[PDB]
């Protein structure tokens, strides 16, 4: 559990801050993401620098305590006063109480860690949704752009056609004008028609060039916007995948933490049972004392198991 | 067979739409005819002489509109009724093929 | 989600009620053994072999189930 | 039953398309009618172009009528096609279930 | 990696408990589906609670008692054991016979319990399947409507563009009309009335087209909007159905597996019941037997005893 | 459908159980068959073997 969280912690630390400064619609997204990332970092530093170490300490002390706690003398060991046995038991009882309190403390620490992770995962999800919405809107715009770009090429070709038709009309006009001129001996109407064809050809070439220069210049603006939106959407889909991965890492860490909380809770309960088993044996004289003392010896095994279990977590 | 059916079904929807078009065109012609006839009639109640041709054109438009709506309905009822036979065969063949592909596996 | 939480609680209520009935049964069963004992109906000879046989089986099987559930929460 | 359903389903989408057709044709008729009416009106200010204006107004009127009538039919039709399709699917499933228990 | 029969049912049980009730209140066509699903889910929950709170525990109890019994009576003493009267051996055998009879009856009881569990699970799985089919039908109908909508939406954009065209054509006609009218007017201030008329007419027509198109456009999008709303609503409804459908499908599989697990448990108890009957028959024929034929039936009963002890370990694993 | 269900319940509850019983009876039979010489010592009578 701990290693899984330790990995997720260092991983979140590597989460780099982004500037969507080029994307005007992602201004709030970037700031929100940056803030959330900052907060998550705070949660990790605490977990790493304090929490996991403190948890280890408490467990170690518990491990050492149960290690010393030999086989329980339900009756009283060989050649001792009843008071001597009662004092030793009372001492053990007091130590267990302190250990129980320590266990409750570790649980509280785990609870805080859980809340911190939960908040991180939630904020991550919120960023993901915010991003998903941006790319899911931006991809409506993208379609209207591709449809407009298709509509723009038609005018672009319509200008290209006028330019060529003009070039041919002029070419033909020149040939006709030359013919009409040589046939003047009159053949003035042929020359006029040739000059007119030339004039019209030039007019069409000029008019088309004006339209073309403007038409591509409207087309260029549309294409620029399309590319910008495509890039912005990709960037969002990039950070989105990363946040998504972080959200999963946190979700798993939550399960790991919840597990650690249950483990400490079990150890705390097992200690309380041993304490209750102990206390009732001090205010017991003969057989009922050995009964509670044997049950406490079974408590002791249940705590020793809880220790090995927490150590594995 | 299935391909020839899908190709025929495509050819059938064209006549089905061609009937739908005639039915609507008739409905508009009648609608317009009524408005014209009404106009022509009100103009005959001030200038009896010379707003009779407008009323005639309006009645003619109404008459033609009804004729088109009637003719289209006959064609439509028959056209869907040829379309229905083709679709039934297509579904039957589809089911048969599936059954064969079932036992075949 | 709230609807799902409400269902989770409703089920937990049934789970708890079940645990309440289980403890109630154990309490009653103890009272019966006590009454059986007091009247001289059983003996502390035979009742010992009864609990010892249950420990050989049922009691050991429950103690295992406890350790198993403890792990299932921990994931250990 | 299944045949009467397929025949009714055809009659449902047919009216739905018939309304769609009238709405488009209506939009064009009105558009054309407006251009004609405007022309006829300017020629009546310019000496015997009353019949052209009438035809233009009629085209406009009919265009509007078709657009309105189609909308009424469409709004009413949309709820009916779904009910027919649901019954068709339910019958198809029931028939399959019956064929299943037999096998 | 495979689970015990009981654990498989125990998992399916808690899973069904988590099955939330749904409200298709927004979807008019799914009204019957939702109620049917809700009811079936409720019933399945009842089946689980019984299985969990009673059935599995009762089964465990009977098996445990059987396990303890066979443990004590591990092997039949086919021969007269060391230092005993024949009557003493007969009494002990008779006692064992009586106990086996009681155990046999108990085994039959457990089987009946299993039978009920089987029926309960079967009914749950069936109801689940029925909901799935009902749902499948809804989305398979709803997807005919969806196609007619996409086809109508395609037909609507044409009129939408036809209006856009008329609006632009009008704007140009007016623009051109103004230029022409202005030209015609300046030419009439030298001596060009028909040109001005044509320019005014072009302006008039341009305005008419712009006005007429706007009316059509506002109405056309307003028919288009209604169609799109229906399309989206149907799309959402179909998705919701496909969502609950996947879940019900998973539940149906869980029940189908639990059915197999239960059937297995039924066969196990049936075997134990039969094995007990054989031991009883082997026993009974040994009490009403002379010297050698008695030891023969008593040895066969000893083999019975091993066959029962195996059946116990087998049920414990289930 | 109801009738078919009745056919199944019988097959499952009664047929399957009877089939199971058969194996047990067979198991018991073969158990005794081995037990025949298992009990009959060195110098059992031909009549004793015939009776068993």
């Amino acid at each position: 559990q701990a290693l899984h969280i330790q990995t997720y912690c260092n991983s979140v630390r590597q989460q780099i801050p982004v500037d969507f400064g080029r994307f005007p619609n992602l201004r709030e997204s970037e700031r929100q993401i940056n803030t959330g990332l900052g907060a998550a970092r705070q949660h990790a530093e605490h977990y790493l620098k304090d929490i996991q170490p403190l948890i280890i300490r408490n467990v170690t002390n518990i491990q050492d305590y149960f290690e010393t706690q030999n086989l329980i003398s339900t009756v009283m060991p060989s050649g001792a006063t009843k008071e001597q046995w009662l004092s030793a038991l009372g001492m053990v009882s007091d130590k267990a109480k302190e250990y129980q309190e320590v266990s409750a403390n570790t649980r509280r620490t785990i609870g805080s860690l859980n809340d911190k992770l939960i908040i991180d995962s939630n904020n991550y999800q919120l960023i993901v949704v915010n991003l998903n919405n941006v790319v899911n809107g931006n991809n409506g715009v993208l379609e209207q752009l591709n449809r407009d770009i298709d509509g723009i090429n038609a005018a672009i070709d319509g200008a290209i056609a006028g330019i060529v038709v003009g070039g041919l009309l002029v070419i033909g006009g020149a040939i006709v004008t030359a013919i009409g001129a040589v046939a003047g001996l009159t053949s003035t109407p042929v020359v006029m028609g040739g000059i007119a064809m030339m004039t019209a050809g030039a007019g069409g070439v000029i008019g088309g060039a004006i339209v073309l220069d403007k038409s591509l210049s409207a087309r260029e603006k549309l294409y620029r916007d399309r590319s910008q939106l495509n890039s912005e959407v990709l960037v969002a889909s990039q950070i989105g995948s990363g946040y998504r991965g972080l959200q999963t890492q946190a979700q798993s860490a939550v399960t790991a933490a919840t597990q650690m909380n249950n483990a400490w809770d079990s150890l705390t309960s097992e200690l309380e049972t041993l304490n209750a088993n102990l206390r009732k044996g001090i205010i017991d004289d003969s057989f009922l004392r050995q009964l509670f003392l044997t049950a406490s010896q079974t408590s002791v095994t249940k705590v020793l198991d809880g220790t090995k279990i927490i150590k594995q977590q | 067979v299935l391909e020839q059916l899908n190709r025929d079904i495509d050819g059938i929807n064209a006549a089905i739409d061609g009937a739908i078009a005639g039915i609507v065109v008739g409905g508009l012609l009648v609608i317009g005819g009524a408005i014209v006839t009404a106009i022509g009639a009100v103009a005959g109640l001030v200038t009896a002489g010379t707003s009779t041709p407008v009323v005639m054109g309006g009645i003619a438009m109404m008459t033609a509109g009804a004729g088109g709506v009637i003719g289209g309905a006959i064609v439509l009822d028959k056209s869907l009724s040829a379309r229905e036979k083709l679709y039934r065969d297509r579904s039957q063949l589809n089911s048969e093929v599936l059954v064969a592909s079932q036992i075949g596996s | 989600g709230y609807r799902g939480l409400q269902t989770q609680a409703q089920s937990a209520v049934t789970a708890a009620t079940q645990m309440n009935n289980a403890w109630d049964s154990l309490t009653s069963e103890l009272e019966t053994l006590n009454a059986n004992l007091r009247k001289g109906i059983i003996d502390d000879s035979f009742l010992r072999q009864l609990f010892l046989t249950a420990s050989q089986t049922s009691v050991t099987k429950v103690l295992d189930g406890t350790k198993i559930i403890k792990q299932q929460m921990a994931g250990v």
